[PDB]
């Protein structure tokens, strides 16, 4: 197999919806093919691979790949998106007899099912002071998405998703943060379309 | 095949000789070294079937290997330059494709050592109006003023590690994105109900893993000298 091709390095699904990650090769004669998984601080593992056996390959937590020789592809699908699916996943292809080699990658993302939101801005205070504090931005659901900022004194974070396990509860956030002295909460996320109904206290 | 690589996290200056190891116990003939690098995958350095060869793969430059034995497997940055900063994986594999990964070598290649620097590390408590509104409370921890981007964060309530209620950026910003050898900043929530946080008994640390100086390096400047250290800070529960 000469190559691989995963299309997107991230993408999106909703929770509860159906996996869906490409992969398509170039290699006239078919190859064995091959999906690794990587976790935030880890190294690879192999969830499942195509030998020349069954077409139909199933493997850990659900997770299956049907090798298709007439559109070169082997796609990776699982039924229903778990928070914990959050991962980059590796398509690979073996080549010149000797190694494997591997695509791109594509980092799946997430999207949690919110069905209250309650957007908000706090100021939360540092527990020493030194009389810092930051803003956070939260409990927006998927149609919101922060901006970077277009001040250089003021810096804002990506969206995170926390899964509270103790209440069975998720929730998006983003922070902010300042050393500048005109710089207050109600103007951090300016650059960022927020909800209208944001709650900002108080 | 337990496959196992040295070091684990490694840290040096431009210019330098730097040497990777993987060993392994089942003998395998076939032995790889890959890096890894965000967007690109992993891409193959060097590989060797045997003692007596070893083939390029398709980013051999700057670096060279040796298979000094069945069971090791040796790759050397000839003169360590910025951009071979990157996690580096070794593996094995059988005669049908059978692979097995060593752990990871996080390598980070600084042009001028002088610039590392520990983070400093604080907490935000939650704020009163989140814990009105949700009955809910959100901690922050900022990660600031470190130097390079190579620390872990963990989360530590009444002294054992949660991952539960935790979100950490993927990757630090630059606070001064303009320079090549800027600062780095992280941040990083964990979530409680308000009736946890509001318990004085409980008591919340944010650490911060930081991977720097060795005992080893030379340090010629006032300020502390910026060794691999644990950074924390804390807040207890707060009846209010």
């Amino acid at each position: 197999a000469q190559s691989v091709t995963q299309l997107g390095s991230h993408v999106s699904v909703s929770e509860g919806a159906l996996v869906l990650l490409r992969c398509n090769y170039s290699s006239s004669v078919p190859p064995y093919l091959f999906w690794y998984v990587q976790y935030p601080n880890q190294g690879l593992q192999l969830l499942l691979k195509y030998t020349s056996a069954a077409t139909l390959v199933k493997g850990i937590n659900g997770f299956e790949a049907e090798f298709k020789k007439s559109e070169t592809s082997f796609h990776l699908t699982k039924p229903s998106a778990h928070m914990s699916d959050a991962a980059e996943y590796f398509c690979a292809v073996s080549e010149q007899d000797d190694k494997i080699i591997f695509g791109k990658g594509t980092r799946l993302h997430i999207l949690p099912n919110i069905q209250n939101p309650d957007p908000a801005v706090y100021q939360l205070r540092d527990s020493k002071s030194s009389d810092k504090s930051v803003c956070l931005f939260t409990d927006f659901d998927s149609q919101t998405n922060v901006s970077q900022s277009k001040d250089s004194d003021v810096y804002i974070t990506d969206k995170c998703v926390l899964d509270m396990r103790s209440m069975d509860f998720k929730s998006n956030s983003a922070v902010a943060w300042s050393n500048k002295s005109d710089f207050a909460c109600a103007n951090a996320f300016n650059n960022s379309i927020i909800p209208e109904d944001t709650f900002f206290p108080s | 095949a337990d496959v196992t690589q040295t070091p684990r996290n490694r840290i040096t200056k431009t210019g330098k000789r730097i040497m990777l190891e993987c060993s392994q116990t089942k003998g395998h003939d076939r032995m790889y070294w890959y890096r890894q690098d965000p967007g690109l995958g992993l891409r193959l350095i060097y590989y060797s079937f045997d003692v007596k060869d070893i083939n390029k793969g398709e980013i051999s430059d700057g670096y060279s290997v040796s298979r000094q034995a069945q069971a090791k497997f040796s790759l050397s940055l000839e003169s360590a330059i910025p951009n071979q900063t990157a996690l580096y994986f070794c593996a094995t594999s059988d005669e049908s494709y059978g692979y097995t990964f060593g752990s990871g070598t996080r390598l980070t290649v600084v042009e001028d050592l002088n610039k590392v620097s520990p983070p400093e590390v604080a907490v935000f408590e939650p704020s009163e109006a989140e814990i009105s509104h949700t009955q809910k409370a959100t901690l922050v921890c900022l990660a600031t003023g470190f130097y390079p981007d190579h620390v872990e964060l963990s989360w530590w309530v009444n002294g054992k590690e949660v991952h539960s209620g935790v979100c950490t950026d993927p990757q630090p910003l630059k606070e001064q994105p303009a320079l090549n050898d800027s600062r780095y900043s992280l941040s990083s929530r964990l979530r409680v109900s308000a009736t946890f946080w509001q318990n004085p008994r409980n008591h919340f640390r944010c650490q911060v893993q930081f991977y720097g100086l060795s005992e080893n390096d030379e340090w010629t400047q006032d300020r502390a000298k910026p060794v691999t250290q644990i950074v924390s800070a804390e807040a207890w529960g707060r009846a209010d």
